[PDB]
């Protein structure tokens, strides 16, 4: 069983009331199985997408998960990860910066 | 430059009730094409890309044929498996197959492969010839001895040898306002002071294609790779990729370290400087 | 295009 890999990102630099897309980007896991949210201010985003299905060299899977958004300066936004590896569900923050 | 098509196709057998899930996708360079998802409604190979969409009618008929024979010749390899490794009926497994060939900047076949796995560990794979087996323990030697006396490795070789490339020179031919445009890294750097004395430096590439790049550090002209952090590379969502790189540094001397970049799309790689 | 052979069970 292999834990997966997290990144949080926006697909353009982070500039505050202009419109983006929020990404989740799950690597590196074994079996495909997996949960992904996206949360604004710990809250559930309702309209989020994801890719088809695919995998590395080394057989471990990969998905992007999306959706569109508005930043600003106070509203938080993060991505939250279920897996047979995890004891409880993961929280990774968006950092605008990375 | 050189390019692929390949092909990739996962199964998950679902014990409870029912047939595996099945999911089939097809990328030429890092540009995905099509898929198939035992899930969706259509029962149907789907284009994902807008070069596939003027295929016609025989096309999408033929290719929805052969993806459902895949996903027929995967449920039994389960069956099969779950036997060979004495497994119960009650736990869901998992069978990877990948296959597809490469071509030279002269658009002629380079090496083909053919490679599969079972519950995320080698199983059997092509040798780079396309003649022999690499089998990676005593089940899958019975399927090596199945297979040599099946001719499966000259009916194989046939279409990553001939079909496939003549498939690929297809595609990258109608494809070619975006498979053969080259999207060279936006570069810039931002600095970040975490006390008075210390600051990290980070050095940014967006929206370049393909996939493939290279981000280095230098201190006074030598590579540096301690108090160095990078990223793997991650998909924009709208087919272009992105990646960072960053060193921390004394405040004050953040003019010694430069940032080098490589990419198909630069003719001489980039050097950044704060 | 995918394989467009006879395919073969492990």
């Amino acid at each position: 069983q292999r834990t997966p890999k997290i990144q949080v990102y926006s697909r353009h630099p982070a500039e505050n009331g202009k419109s983006n897309f929020l990404n989740c980007y799950v690597s590196g896991f074994h079996p495909s199985d997996i949960e992904v949210d996206l949360l604004k201010n710990g809250e559930r985003i309702e309209k989020v997408e994801h890719s088809d299905l695919s995998f590395s060299k080394d057989w471990s899977f990969y998905l992007l998960y999306y959706t569109e958004f508005t930043p600003t300066e106070k509203d938080e936004y993060a991505c939250r990860v279920n897996h047979v590896t995890l004891s409880q569900p993961k929280i990774v923050k968006w950092d605008r910066d990375m | 430059g050189s390019h692929s098509m390949r092909y990739f196709f996962t199964s998950v057998s679902r014990p409870g009730r029912g047939e595996p899930r099945f999911i089939a996708v097809g990328y030429v360079d890092d540009t995905q094409f099509v898929r198939f998802d035992s899930d969706a409604a259509s029962q149907r190979m789907e284009p994902r890309a807008p070069w596939i969409e003027q295929e016609g009618p025989e096309y999408w008929d033929g290719e929805t044929r052969k993806v459902k024979a895949h996903s027929q010749t995967h449920r039994v390899d389960l069956g099969t498996l779950r036997g060979y490794y004495n497994q119960s009926e009650a736990g869901s497994h998992t069978v990877q197959r990948m296959y597809g060939c490469d071509v030279g900047s002269d658009w002629r076949f380079l090496r083909g492969y053919h490679q599969y796995a079972y519950d995320g560990k080698d199983y059997i794979a092509l040798k780079e010839d396309l003649r022999s087996w690499t089998a990676a323990d005593m089940a899958a030697q019975t399927t090596k001895h199945k297979w040599e006396a099946a001719h499966v490795a000259e009916q194989l070789r046939a279409y990553l040898e001939g079909t496939c490339v003549e498939w690929l020179r297809r595609y990258l031919e109608n494809g070619k306002e975006t498979l053969q445009r080259t999207d060279a890294p936006k570069t810039h750097m931002t600095h970040h002071a975490v006390s008075d004395h210390e600051a990290t430096l980070r050095c940014w590439a967006l929206s370049f294609y393909p996939a493939e790049i290279t981000l280095t550090w230098q201190r006074d002209g030598e590579d540096q790779t301690q108090d160095t952090e990078l990223v793997e590379t991650r998909p924009a969502g709208d087919g272009t990729f992105q990646k960072w790189a960053a060193v921390v540094v004394p405040s004050g001397q953040e003019q010694r370290y430069t940032c080098h970049v490589q990419h198909e799309g630069l003719p001489k790689p980039l050097t950044l400087r704060w | 295009a995918v394989y467009d052979g006879r395919e073969h069970t492990v």
